[PDB]
């Protein structure tokens, strides 16, 4: 493979991210050349043969090669900047791809907001009961998500999205389940969802 | 008559990439075999025809261009390529029936002070069209407020030299690139290989 | 402009074969080649293989190889990939992308490196699990007395299976405070969908609430209200 370096690289916003691919037999003086890939998004090309730009490329991205590895340099960090960037060369082997470094910028951090909601009659009639918990507008996306059973540890059925979905606020959210029988809802008086946020833990309690 | 492709790469000045120089060569035969002999060439890419092929082939026209650019800026001389020499300075059709020519000229184009006697279309407003020049001098009217012949905020020159030192980098290091087009319109066929 | 447009998301059971198609446009398409990279969720770029349009000529990676044939059609300049008896592991993003040809002065042809341009991108999902129908369960109006101006409403698609569903309340009426939260994927291979509205507590009695879940893959359409509990 070209090594990338790290799998994340973290820089504030106005600094100057440099970004390092390396191999030995597949630089062997051939070109290389990065991509910028937003979320969800096909990759964009930035930089190819290293010192060359692609119009659409804002002036801060640049590029330097150092033999075996080369670099990708954002002299100014904006929003926009936040994505993750490739490197790619041609080796004995078929065109290699770098396994890509992810670029992250300090912002706001913010406060989850977490919302319960008790199993439906009309899911109840059905004989299955399902509690589902809401996290929206936090930052940074890390976040644990317990839930609660008479105060007892539950992890019977737990099925989280433990993935958290950037919002268009730049702003991560998460959805968590917890699917139980209906008997077992009338049984436990109290069901509750606890999730801890940096150290922000909040709980949030629904009942029969 | 013997086609003078060898004037062309041996010049002993070269065009600046700010406006490329063209001759045309005409009513002459050429022998392509010298250009494939020589090791002096760093790139000999050909694009819309096979090298093999061009001395049994014959061309009414066969425009050679010449200019200096930094080495890897090279690879922006090709069909189809976006980057401000190849957006800006000079352009290939997307449809491009010729061959790119470059080789290092750190000899002869450094000093170590830098030449910068050779310069590039740093801003213009709207991207070249193929196989045309503009040496305009106009300062880049980057804000809105009109530039007004000063140099100022938001106002760029259009220009911009390079600096070659023999100590700078290969990509940094100046490259001699010369561009053969072929013409076959619906004319005679003025040049031709003699095999 | 130059285009390269990529075929819509797919669906596929288990050992099916899928065929990803690729438009090209704004260029001459014999003049330059289509690669065809993958992106496993989460993964690195992966080139599996390389077309010329004009030749036809093909070359595939060995990881891939066995599986992968990449076609072209002059007429209509789309270029198309197949893969066949599927793993779970091929699930991935698939995408095109344009690499100029040159030729050496012997006058072999070889590939640029730089793939100048790249397709859209064409989800394939391999999943054991055929298609369900998506169920629409209120998340009722809970006043917990916390606020008056905050109110909780919600809809649970539940057991729905292929993605995607798209979720509106009141018709499109409704878009503030309106989050609809990523689907899940369940230890059924099914998915589970909830959507959330914040409207004024003055707002229940006064205002109607109704959440409108379209489910295309199974050609369905729930509008579901969301009364006070
Ligand atoms: C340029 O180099 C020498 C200069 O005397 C000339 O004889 C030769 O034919 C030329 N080579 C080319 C045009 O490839």
């Amino acid at each position: 493979v070209m090594t990338q370096s790290p799998g994340t690289l973290s820089l504030s916003p106005g600094e100057r991210a440099t970004l390092s691919c390396r191999a030995s037999q597949s630089v062997s003086s051939n070109y290389l050349a990065w991509y910028q890939q937003k979320a969800g998004q096909a990759p964009r090309l930035l930089i190819y043969g290293a010192s060359s730009r692609a119009t659409d490329i804002p002036d801060r991205f640049s590029g330097s090669g150092s033999g075996t590895d080369f670099t990708l340099t954002i002299s100014r960090l904006e929003p926009e900047d936040f994505a993750m960037y490739y490197c790619q060369q041609y080796g004995g082997s078929p065109r290699t791809f770098g396994q890509g470094t992810k670029l992250e910028i300090k912002r706001t951090v913010a406060a989850p907001s977490v919302f319960i909601f008790p199993p439906s009659d009309e899911q109840l009639k059905s004989g299955t009961a399902s509690v589902v918990c809401l996290l929206n507008n936090f930052y940074p996306r890390e976040a644990k998500v317990q839930w609660k059973v008479d105060n007892a540890l539950q992890s019977g059925n737990s099925q989280e999205s433990v993935t958290e979905q950037d919002s268009k606020d730049s702003t991560y959210s998460l959805s968590s389940t917890l699917t139980l029988s209906k008997a077992d809802y009338e049984k436990h008086k109290v069901y509750a969802c606890e999730v801890t946020h940096q150290g922000l833990s909040s709980p949030v309690t629904k009942s029969f | 008559n013997l086609c003078p492709f060898g004037e062309v790469f041996n010049a002993t000045r070269f065009a600046s990439v700010y406006a490329w120089n063209r001759k045309r060569i005409s009513n002459c035969v050429a022998d392509y075999s010298v250009l494939y002999n020589s090791a002096s060439f760093s790139t000999f890419k050909c694009y819309g025809v096979s090298p093999t092929k061009l001395n049994d082939l014959c061309f009414t026209n066969v425009y050679a261009d010449s200019f200096v650019i930094r080495g890897d800026e090279v690879r922006q001389i090709a069909p189809g390529q976006t980057g401000k020499i190849a957006d800006y300075n000079y352009k290939l059709p997307d449809d491009f029936t010729g061959c790119v020519i470059a080789w290092n000229s750190n000899n002869l184009d450094s000093k170590v002070g830098g030449n910068y006697n050779y310069l590039y279309r740093l801003f213009r407003k709207s991207n070249l069209k193929p196989f045309e020049r503009d040496i305009s001098t106009e300062i880049y009217q980057a804000g809105s407020t009109p530039c007004n012949g000063v140099e100022g905020f938001n106002c760029y020159f259009p220009l911009q030299s390079y600096g070659f030192q023999p100590t700078n980098g290969v990509g940094y290091q100046p490259y001699r690139v010369v561009v053969l087009s072929f013409e076959l319109l619906h004319a005679p066929a003025t040049v031709c290989g003699p095999k | 402009q130059v285009q390269l447009v990529q075929s819509g998301a797919e669906v596929k059971k288990p050992g099916a074969s899928v065929k990803v198609s690729c438009k090209a446009s704004g260029y001459t398409f014999t003049r330059y080649a289509m690669h065809w990279v993958r992106q496993a969720p989460g993964q690195s770029l992966e080139c599996m293989g390389w077309i010329n349009a004009g030749n036809g000529n093909t070359k595939y990676s060995k990881n891939f190889q066995g599986r992968v044939t990449i076609t072209r059609d002059t007429s209509a300049n789309t270029v198309y990939m197949e893969l066949s008896s599927l793993r779970s592991e091929d699930t991935a993003v698939y995408y095109c992308a344009r690499d100029l040809y040159y030729y050496d002065s012997s006058g072999y042809q070889h590939i640029n490196y730089q793939l100048d341009y790249w397709g859209q991108g064409t989800l394939v999902t391999v999943s054991s699990a055929s298609t369900k129908g998506p169920s629409v369960f209120p998340l009722a109006p809970s006043s917990k007395s916390t606020s008056g101006g905050t109110a909780a409403l919600g809809c649970l698609v539940k057991d729905y299976f292929p993605e995607p569903v798209t979720v509106s309340w009141n018709s499109g009426a409704l878009t503030s405070g309106v989050h609809t939260f990523p689907a899940v994927l369940q230890s059924s291979g099914l998915y589970s969908l909830s959507s959330v509205v914040t409207v004024p507590s003055s707002s229940l009695g006064t205002q109607t609430y109704i959440c409108n879940v379209n489910h295309k893959p199974s050609n369905t359409k729930v509008d579901k209200r969301v009364e006070p509990k």
